[PDB]
């Protein structure tokens, strides 16, 4: 027998479910999202960093011109200049005057430090969610990691757990992303070969050690002017460093849904978004026969003063009549309320008590013990503390957000208006017939 | 490398809103984001003592 | 072919694109074997059947 | 002068165009896709055998 249920994709929340393989007594089930690892499919578009403009010592010729032989070096943009007649510490380095020419050669390579602070550009594709789940069912419990796609059985032990697809698909990464020093930024980096001066990606390569370096930097060289040999040149400020100054805020400080962001590999962790469909073919050896399990002849729900809040601010007490002592399962059949406990040692006759948490101001949640069901009913008061260090353990719905008495009032108002217009209709019809019968 | 840890901000709790009292003699980065459908993320370098 | 990349060669700087169609031969899922390639809905990583 | 023209995206086929600039005699401009390399980005999902 396989049970199935939706589970809130909220890390650390011990969401509970009750299985009802009726040939056996109910069994308590908890589906707890220990962690999530939404991993995007990505590739290294290119590495980038602060380029280093190597200006290899210029080639000089003392009796003729020099060809600007092109090179595969990145942003290779060498120029030949006449009338150079350059000096050096000792003196002039050429024979003639105007007949000498000079070739100034410059290109760019990754600065030595780039090995560490290099911005790996990555394209991002629809991330497949993976979650580490801790599952407990009766005294048996197991922990597992299932990729939430809805097809793979990320089974562990005997649990044939299957998860997904997500109720709502969400990826915190934009179509384009960049990683720096373990920080990560959503950013429309220029594609491979799209280098532009003074901007991110001015220098790029398949990998930092690779020779396949391409660059656009507006590097240009001026005609040598000073008496001493020199190669005055200018360039846009290193686009990587320019972006560094104006990087904005990294995604680790900006991703929604509370996603933590981890690098190596890029992934979103412990993110809390939507619901995870779950099915679990629990080993039926885990059930106990309904006749061998305890069962309760009668039970009633008396709920004490309860607070609706994220924590277990509610408390209730259940009287029971039971055939035999043992450990009955206990669970909430109503989505608006969840109990802290999941099982209770129960005697032949006595009073159980349970701590519970709910978001609805009313307590009309059907608590169940050993499968018997009782409607709890009471007003829960608003919480005295505005903030707590724990997420709300349950969602809320408008059908349950309206309070019992407030709901009664609102419906009484609409009932009044509807009944009044009904009276209008009735009197119109009646008066018409009263007149026309004798007209 | 060691980094400092400014005195933990004293929180104040009120209706759907929290007040952070902060104290750092040196520029310190504060970042806040809602865990909802939208991040509404914001970042601010606080200095001195402020709320 | 993005519409920006200057394929500058000698004195000829040139830009090209975008392409008149968003076509691609490769389907979303492909598998390579011995240099052959096949578009095929393979199961994702961690999915084994 | 940034001339602009469409080109039939056909390898080998030599698309011939003419640029017409006021002060100058027209200039023959033949543009040919000698090669093309429609390469999609891809990531290794897994190996199998």
């Amino acid at each position: 027998f396989e049970h199935a249920t939706t589970v809130p994709n909220v890390p650390g929340i011990p969401y509970k479910a009750l299985v009802e393989r009726a040939g056996y007594a109910p069994l308590n089930l908890e589906i707890t999202v220990v962690s999530s690892e939404l991993t995007p499919s990505t590739n290294k578009e290119y590495v980038t960093c602060r380029f280093h403009t190597v200006i290899p010592s210029p080639q000089v010729k003392c009796c003729g011109s020099l060809e600007c032989k092109a090179s595969s070096k990145a942003d290779y943009t060498c120029r030949v200049f006449g009338g150079v007649y350059p000096f050096m510490w000792g003196g002039a380095q050429c024979f003639c005057d105007s007949e000498n020419t000079q070739l100034s050669e410059a290109y760019v390579e990754f600065a030595p430090d780039c090995t560490i602070d290099h911005a790996v550009a990555l394209k991002v594709h629809t991330a497949a969610l993976k979650v580490g789940l801790r599952i407990v069912y009766g005294n048996t419990t197991a922990h597992l990691d299932t990729f939430v796609n809805g097809v793979t059985p990320g089974s562990s032990r005997d649990l044939k757990v299957i998860a997904g697809p997500i109720s709502a698909a969400f990826s915190p990464f934009d179509h384009k992303v960049v990683i720096r020093k373990g920080l990560v930024y959503n950013y429309d980096f220029p594609e491979y070969g799209a280098m532009k001066p003074g901007a991110f990606g001015d220098i790029q390569a398949s990998s930092l050690d690779a020779t396949d370096i391409v660059a656009r930097t507006d590097i240009r060289l001026l005609k040598p002017s000073v008496k001493n040999i020199h190669v005055p040149y200018t360039q846009a400020v290193s686009g990587y460093e320019m972006w560094k100054n104006n990087s904005g805020r990294p995604l680790q400080e900006t991703a929604p849904f509370g996603c933590k962001i981890e690098v190596e590999p890029l992934r979103a962790s412990n993110c809390a978004y939507g619901h995870i469909p779950i099915s679990i073919d629990i080993p039926d050896a885990a059930f106990v026969r309904s006749s061998e399990s305890p069962t309760i002849l009668e039970v009633s729900c008396t709920v004490a003063d309860c607070i609706y809040s994220a924590d277990f601010g509610g408390s209730l007490t259940l009287q029971y009549k039971a055939d035999r002592e043992g450990h009955c399962p206990v669970h909430s059949h109503s989505t608006t309320a969840v109990l802290k406990e999941a099982t209770t040692h129960v005697t032949a006759v006595g009073s159980i008590t349970l701590h519970f948490s709910t978001s609805s101001p009313q307590a009309n949640f059907i608590v169940s013990l050993c499968g018997k069901k009782t409607t709890c009913n009471a007003e829960c008061k608003p919480p005295a503390d505005h903030i707590i260090g724990e997420p709300h353990k349950v969602d809320q719905e408008f059908q349950a957000a309206v309070s019992k008495t407030s709901w009664n009032w609102l419906l009484a108002l609409f009932g009044g208006a509807s009944s009044l217009i009904v009276v209008g209709l009735i009197v119109l019809v009646c008066s018409s017939m009263l007149i026309n019968t004798r007209r | 490398c060691p980094v400092p840890l400014a005195h933990t901000p004293t929180v104040t709790k009120w209706f759907k809103g929290i007040t952070l009292h902060l104290t750092a003699t040196r520029p310190t980065l504060l970042t806040t984001r809602k865990l909802g459908l939208r991040a509404d993320a914001t970042a601010e370098w606080i200095t001195g003592t402020t709320s």
